[PDB]
């Protein structure tokens, strides 16, 4: 296994699949990897508590989902249609496991 | 006085004797009293307005108005004159000639310096023995007695090649090459309303070639002509009826001009349009606005170009309702010949009554901030500026159930529904109103009976839906739950299609006519819950694209709205 | 060369410098003037230039122009220095003009009202900044790239985004838009040095001064962002004709200055051989 | 559903499953909920890239997990051989969708 | 009442009682003292009294012993005011009583060395701590809580954590551990404060002064964190017998004082009742 | 002369009359020559030592020592009293009585004052008819002049009920009552080394009812003991050989006294240990200790206590190793008897000489940081303030192999290997090295052979492994893959139990006779990836129990270490 990091790409902007046709590339930082060694005594307890069915039936999250903390600003591009666009927070920057 | 030209040309070497002639210059005149001088500057100009040494090589004959020279040249005084150019390489230094720096009081003449020697007969192309290669443009002021602009002969080349037999050629034109002696001269006095250029070609015949060169003359005006009308209409005649906006173009009319030479720097300080006085109402509510422009019309199969001056007429201030007047103004132009112009002018008031009956319903299921009709003064999207205001008058006083915002954009009044309370009583289900429409800065007001009956069944509301029509996500939790805005009690739902980011995006909304409009309406801006998908401040979520002012105006397949957190997303 | 605020500086250091470099600024902005000129004459202010993208050029060129004394050319006071979809894609993956990128896009592409089409000044800021702190082996693959049909073209006149910075309501007169450039600092300074660098002579064999295509490329970018802003006039494939947004309609009896004027953009050899030699 | 932040509970120390052998009761606030409008366009592009094996078949995250952001401090209680024990970390504080 | 503090600010306030102040200070840390005495009678610095738990308490403290002319008893300086798991439970669920419980706790049970059982001083201040600032129905309610087993009298008797706090490797002499608190200024004055509210007297039909339990437990549960620290002795049920770290030997001549200063913490009658009657 | 008590007691009530007795003081004498006076003091004393007026109406008998009323009372007269009282309750006064405030040069007498009037002699109980509330302790100091300390009759109730028949009784002893007179005396002088305390009780009979009251003597003691040896011991012989440290208690002798006067606080000033001189290498290694204990011994079958002075000579530095004396000290004891104390002290030298051949071996599959084998001076774990570190010498220069850490608790060294690409060389396969054994006061040292051999196969490393034994979970991960401290390449897995936080807690370790010991040596120091779970500064995550300096004390169930983050995983 490998630790939770960012790892990139390079895709086409109508690879993304929100609609936009255009042709031109960006690259995309995601955050990928599995958390091991972030376990704590919180998840431990409530892990218990959820064998135990001692919970009201909800959807809890017993293991750490590996999140970003930050993202990037804009991205623009221009389309077929000679149309700009501007696309708020679509790749990451900071890879934590929280 | 004026030379025919701006700068002149000629072409320099190393070791060139003295008493060689470099050209000629030619000074067309004004008046028949006026012989031209010919001063030299006394400064040896470089590169960029650079002064090197004091000229005391190149000297002048004033009769015939020659440049020559008069010393020798060597290397050692142009390594003298290359150190002064402060970084820059020497190239071409230039002259100044006065004759009584800009045109036409003055004359710069540059010089090309050339590091090798005086080329042989034998080695020189006969292009560069006819023209030089900065091709003249000569200048004629229209008017004008006319006399020599122009002379052929390359003075060093047949001063330093006198051998060959070279011909200059030209092709009812005024201009006229002498015979035997090849200076250009024209014939008769010109006018640019005529005609204004003049494109020729000089022939140039060595021994073997012919060399064809353009000849360009472009002819320049004075301001000979008087302003015009386009066809005999002095006035003009508008009404001031419903507008009343602080800047409305009234009026308009043309002034036609064949002069140009008031140019757009002094056409403020020549074409004077002046609004004559006798009522401070005209001149505290009326201005005269001008501006120029220019067109193309024909002479003699031709185009020349002339100037056309709209003058119109316009408001300075919001006119109020209780104005019946009419005038006719008087405005002065000059054209520094003068013209003199009438506008009539009529303000008429506004009558602002209202129908007699507004008789209209409204279900019992229905929830806050729901349009039910519109209350319009008759006239309604005529207004422009002029604010009308509208307020409700209960008779019962006990029944507040209806609410009435000014739209400004129409200025017309919706009904909405502002109390649920006192909708579902069945004491108050014949409502009676006394609508009042006002005016801001007269008092005058008029009013009208509003007659509304409350009707219809109660179904009590489900406790898992949400409290705007937004949230739900597809068709059936649509059509199945109502919201806030919503004039029957449930939501509307409208679909799109599969364009990609377009305006037709589907999405559920109160009423299909007002809410995924494009406009935030005085109603929809009130609480944010009625309508997010038009009046939100926020983000979206998806392929979009933002609306104008706010709101969603593109979206990808369906939108749903999040008011509680501003977001929307815009999702297939 | 010693740059001018350093020349400032080092005129701080004395007296006699420095009262005549007062003594002048009071006249400007006889026999005291020229004895003013003829002891700066001399002077470290003297000759001093400045630099593209430099720390405080705005300083550095109110130094400059507050010594000028006054007409067609200037001096430049400057140190003497599919594709496109290819570009937008070397741009987009760097880290510095992607953001820049989306910075002027972003700003430049938002509409207020219904008669403003876009915020004016904040995107001559914008484009102004792009085109200032980007290294030049990207703000010129996406401005000058060749291109053999019409989307490439308009992918291509689209660059600067022309809807928002380079168009407007009317087409103003060269000579009027002149004046107003030659009314600003910086613009007149960016004016000045497009007019070293990419004028048009008969001498050498690539109409250029000097045979130099990075100095007119140069001089060419750097007027983008101001009321001076060229941009290309259609969406044609071979035929690369810039110009100013201004026309020669309007002008009296100057049609021959402003026709000159406007001949330096439409038909220059210097400019148009370095753009296409760019594009080899 | 129910939107997403602090639950709390009351269980014995031993119920924990943590291996302490004592009786007292202790205070556990734990995160539930579930996250609908915390989705953004980073989000939809990481699962249109999954949706299309784009990626190269690691564990990733497209969906916004729910978790605490910060933790209480200590937790001390006394067993049945009386000694006592204390407990870091243990219960959330701050709930965010994280 | 005003206490010493604002008793400070307003002798601050002149000069004369300021200046008699500042000299019988001088003299202590004939014709002069008694002077500065028969001034300082009407003062408002006399039959001044501090609080419990006040701000600056030390200060206050510090106002009063300097003042105090020099013994068996003195006059305390203050305004005259399973069950046990339950009871930590009730502890538990609150906020303010779980996190300073766990704040003396994990500093009590922190070992350092094979021969340092924990850091004492640090132990002392963090119970300080808690029985100052937590309201009197968890500190009480966890400390005087009846019991009829083993296992509820040693989960009361382990409250303080006597291992580190209340135990030593020696057990000093009463006396010697009485003039070690007398040196300090807090520790003087909670035991002041004790030798005032749990006196015996057979007046009364509860032996305790005025018949307040209240005020007895409030100057017992006042002494815990400092050198004179009572706890229960045993684990036994019933018998509710508390004492110092200290005995009677190595006395000399003094063995009645010492044992009549250890029959007010053994075999106190007020005490006992006070205990057994917050019991029922 | 003394008090035979310290603190007097008395009842006041209203309007009791001039001249009535209130009660009999005694001053017990020390020689045959003194008369006890009887002075007041001239301030009625309240609460807390606060004056309240000067002393009006109790006056004082000399010499029979009489306290008693020389005026009157009324309510007038206590509630100025009771207002002096600074906000307290008016319960108690006293005077104060001096004779010739602390016992034994004066006495403090109290009384209560009730606010009601006399009771009626019929409404008194015979208790408060025959003693007071609070009952006295006497005090006599041993071997004086014996006289009479105390009186039955209660004076006021005589004086005010004379009807009732009140008697009194007592029960070899040295006290007395009179007959016919209710004083009471002691016959012969005390002594408390015989008995210290006399618990008698006082019978009090009315008219009817018969009273016992406890009746304490307690004897005082002077310093009429010289100290005395146990059984004739006056040298204590002691060597000093392997221990040398700073402060060792080398040997220690008791001293019996009888006394206890010179008690705890003045036990410093008057027992007076005294190092006598002769030679400044004693006064500067070595110094006398004191401190004293009290037993209890028994005379007539009671018990009495007294005092067991140790006097120990304990050492002031670190002695070195090249010291061979031996001397005789001599302390001299002040009973402020007079006692003299010997003390044979012998320091010895010491050897370090080592076994002349250490023959060990390690295998070829080993790793970095793997314990050998020990190096030690022969009398190992005797040495406590000795520093003896080793080194190690290769003689042929090219074959760095092994290193060798002092370990300080032992004074050990260990050998472990240092670099592992030079034992899988198959060159360097017999390895001599020459170790010495230095000391850091004195440069003296010893020095030894060690022969070493490399021996076995060589197998390669999986990729797939980790850097430490303690990254793996299981037992079939520990055991088929190695780590970095192992001695033979691969770890050891031990197996705890199910008994919750135990010391005993499975887990993979290098060394299952090292690594999980609960101590971290010089070795498992170096690099953390060794032995995490015996020297990490960090956080164990679950049920735990910390190491006392650093490490894992207990764990439930398997217990895992990250050490690149500083963490520990201990669960089932
Ligand atoms: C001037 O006339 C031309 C004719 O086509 C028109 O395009 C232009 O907009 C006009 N300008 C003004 C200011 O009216
Ligand atoms: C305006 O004035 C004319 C003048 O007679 C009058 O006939 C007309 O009624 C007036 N307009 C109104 C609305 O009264
Ligand atoms: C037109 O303007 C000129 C210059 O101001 C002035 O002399 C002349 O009188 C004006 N014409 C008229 C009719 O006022
Ligand atoms: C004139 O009318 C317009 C249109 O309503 C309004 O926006 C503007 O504020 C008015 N100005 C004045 C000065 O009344
Ligand atoms: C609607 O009702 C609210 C509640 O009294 C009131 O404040 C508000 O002014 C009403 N709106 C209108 C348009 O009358
Ligand atoms: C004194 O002797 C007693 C006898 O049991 C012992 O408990 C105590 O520890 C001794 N104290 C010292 C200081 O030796
Ligand atoms: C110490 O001194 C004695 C005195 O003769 C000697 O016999 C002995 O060998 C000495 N010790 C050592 C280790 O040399
Ligand atoms: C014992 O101490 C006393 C007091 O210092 C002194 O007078 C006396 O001489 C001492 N005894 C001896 C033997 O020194
Ligand atoms: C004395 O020896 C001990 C034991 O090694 C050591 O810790 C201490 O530092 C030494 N002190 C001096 C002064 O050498
Ligand atoms: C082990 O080898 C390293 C590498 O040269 C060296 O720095 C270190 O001192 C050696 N350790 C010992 C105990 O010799
Ligand atoms: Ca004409
Ligand atoms: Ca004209
Ligand atoms: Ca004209
Ligand atoms: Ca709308
Ligand atoms: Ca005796
Ligand atoms: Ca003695
Ligand atoms: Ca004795
Ligand atoms: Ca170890």
């Amino acid at each position: 296994a490998r630790p939770c990091g960012l790892r990139e790409l390079e895709v086409r902007v109508s690879e993304l699949g929100l609609g936009y046709a255009s042709d031109e590339t960006v690259l995309f930082r995601y955050c990928a990897g599995a958390c091991e060694a972030a376990a704590r005594v919180y998840d431990l307890g409530l892990r218990r508590l959820r064998q135990r069915r001692r919970l009201r039936r909800e959807r809890v999250r017993a293991q750490p989902c590996c999140r970003p903390t930050a993202y990037e600003d804009e991205v623009s591009f221009l389309d077929a249609h000679s149309r700009y666009h501007t696309v708020h927070e679509l790749s990451a920057r900071e890879c934590a496991c929280v | 006085l004026y030379f025919s030209r701006d700068a002149y040309w000629e072409k320099l070497y190393v070791d060139q004797a003295a008493g060689t002639p470099l050209l000629y210059v030619h000074a067309l005149r004004d008046a028949p009293e006026e012989v031209p001088s010919f001063r030299l500057g006394q400064h040896l100009y470089g590169t960029y307005r650079t002064r090197l040494h004091e000229n005391n090589w190149i000297c002048i004959q004033e009769d015939t108005g020659l440049l020559y020279l008069n010393r020798s040249l060597d290397h050692s005084s142009w390594e003298k004159l290359s150190v002064r150019n402060h970084g820059f390489p020497l190239l071409t230094v230039y002259l100044k000639v006065f004759l009584s720096c800009q045109w036409p009081g003055c004359a710069r003449v540059y010089f090309s310096f050339f590091n090798t020697s005086f080329p042989a007969c034998s080695s020189l192309k006969p292009r560069e023995l006819c023209f030089p290669e900065t091709r003249p443009s000569f200048r004629i002021r229209e008017n004008r007695p006319p006399g020599t602009f122009h002379q052929f002969r390359l003075l060093p080349v047949q001063f330093l090649c006198p051998n060959i037999s070279v011909a200059y050629r030209l092709l009812g034109l005024p201009f006229r090459c002498a015979p035997d002696s090849l200076e250009v001269s024209t014939r008769w006095a010109l006018d640019r309303e005529q005609r204004e250029k003049y494109e020729l070609v000089a022939v140039c015949t060595v021994h073997e070639e012919v060399v064809m060169v353009p000849f360009p003359v472009t002819v320049y005006d004075e301001d000979d002509s008087a302003p015009t009308f386009p066809a005999g209409v002095d006035t003009a005649s508008a009404v001031v009826e419903f507008k009343r906006k602080e800047d409305t173009v009234v009026a308009t009319l043309r002034v036609f001009d064949a002069d140009v030479v008031p140019a757009s720097g002094e056409l403020v300080r020549r074409y004077t349009s002046t609004l004559l006085p006798g009522d401070t109402w005209a001149q505290q509510t009326f201005r005269v606005e001008h501006w120029p422009n220019e067109t193309s019309v024909q002479a003699n199969g031709s185009f020349v170009r002339a100037t056309v001056h709209d003058y119109r007429l316009v408001l300075n201030r919001n006119l109020s309702i209780s104005e019946n007047r009419t005038m006719q103004l008087a405005v002065l132009v000059n054209d520094s010949g003068v013209l003199l112009l009438h506008f009539n002018v009529s303000v008429l008031p506004v009558s602002l009554h209202l129908p007699s009956t507004y008789s209209l319903s409204v279900s019992r299921r229905a929830r806050r901030f729901a349009q039910i009709g519109k209350v319009c003064v008759e006239n309604c999207q005529a207004f422009s500026g002029i604010n009308v205001q509208y307020k409700l008058h209960s008779s019962g006083a006990n029944c507040s159930t209806l609410g009435v915002v000014t739209s400004a954009e129409d200025t017309s009044g919706i009904l909405f529904v502002n109390d649920t309370k006192a909708l579902r009583r069945p004491k108050c289900a014949e409502l009676h109103y006394m609508v009042v429409a006002t005016d801001q800065q007269t008092s005058r007001q008029a009013q009208a009976q509003l007659l509304v009956t409350v009707e219809g069944s109660y179904v009590a509301e489900e406790a898992g839906c949400p409290l705007s029509c937004a949230v739900s996500k597809r068709r059936l939790e649509c059509e199945e739950c109502g919201g806030l805005g919503s004039p029957t009690g449930r939501c509307e739902w409208r679909q799109g299609d599969g364009k990609g980011i377009t305006r037709n995006f589907s999405t559920c909304s109160p009423s299909t006519k007002t809410c995924p409009d494009g406009h935030c309406d005085v109603v929809e801006t009130q609480d944010i819950n009625i309508c997010p998908q038009d009046c939100l401040r926020g983000s979206i979520v998806g392929g979009h694209e933002p609306g104008e002012p706010r709101g969603i105006k593109a979206g990808y397949g369906t939108c749903n709205c999040f008011p509680e957190e501003e977001k929307c997303f815009c999702e297939p | 060369p010693v740059d001018c605020v350093r020349a400032n500086e080092l005129c701080a250091a004395e007296s006699n410098c420095s009262s005549r470099y007062r003594t002048l600024r009071q006249c400007l902005a006889n026999k005291e003037c020229q004895a003013a000129l003829e002891v700066l004459q001399e002077s470290p202010l003297y000759d001093c230039r400045c630099k593209r993208g430099m720390k405080k050029e705005l300083q550095c060129l109110q130094i400059y122009w507050s010594i000028h004394l006054g007409e067609f050319y200037e001096a430049s006071p400057y140190e003497p220095v599919n594709h496109c979809l290819d570009a937008a894609k070397a741009c987009n993956l760097n880290d510095n003009c992607k953001k820049l990128r989306s910075s002027y896009i972003s700003i430049c592409n938002r509409e207020i009202s219904p008669t403003e089409r876009c915020n004016r000044r904040k995107c001559h800021k914008a484009l102004r900044q792009f085109f200032d702190r980007v290294p030049s082996e990207y703000t010129y693959r996406m401005l000058f790239c060749s291109c053999q049909d019409q989307a490439c073209a308009e992918r291509r006149r689209q660059t600067i985004l022309p809807s928002c910075s380079y168009e407007d309501k009317e087409k103003p007169n060269c000579l009027d838009l002149r004046g107003v450039c030659r009314t600003d600092h910086l613009c007149r300074s960016r004016l000045a040095d497009f007019h070293a660098n990419c004028r048009a002579s008969y001498q050498t064999v690539t109409s250029c001064p000097a045979d130099n295509y990075q100095a007119c490329l140069g001089s060419y970018a750097g007027m983008i962002g101001f009321d001076m802003t060229p941009n290309y006039v259609d969406s044609s494939p071979t035929g690369i004709v810039v110009s100013p947004w201004c026309s020669c309609r309007g002008s009296g009896n100057m049609e021959e200055e402003c026709e000159k004027f406007l001949r330096d953009f439409t038909e220059n050899p210097c400019l148009r051989n370095a753009i296409q030699a760019f594009g080899n």
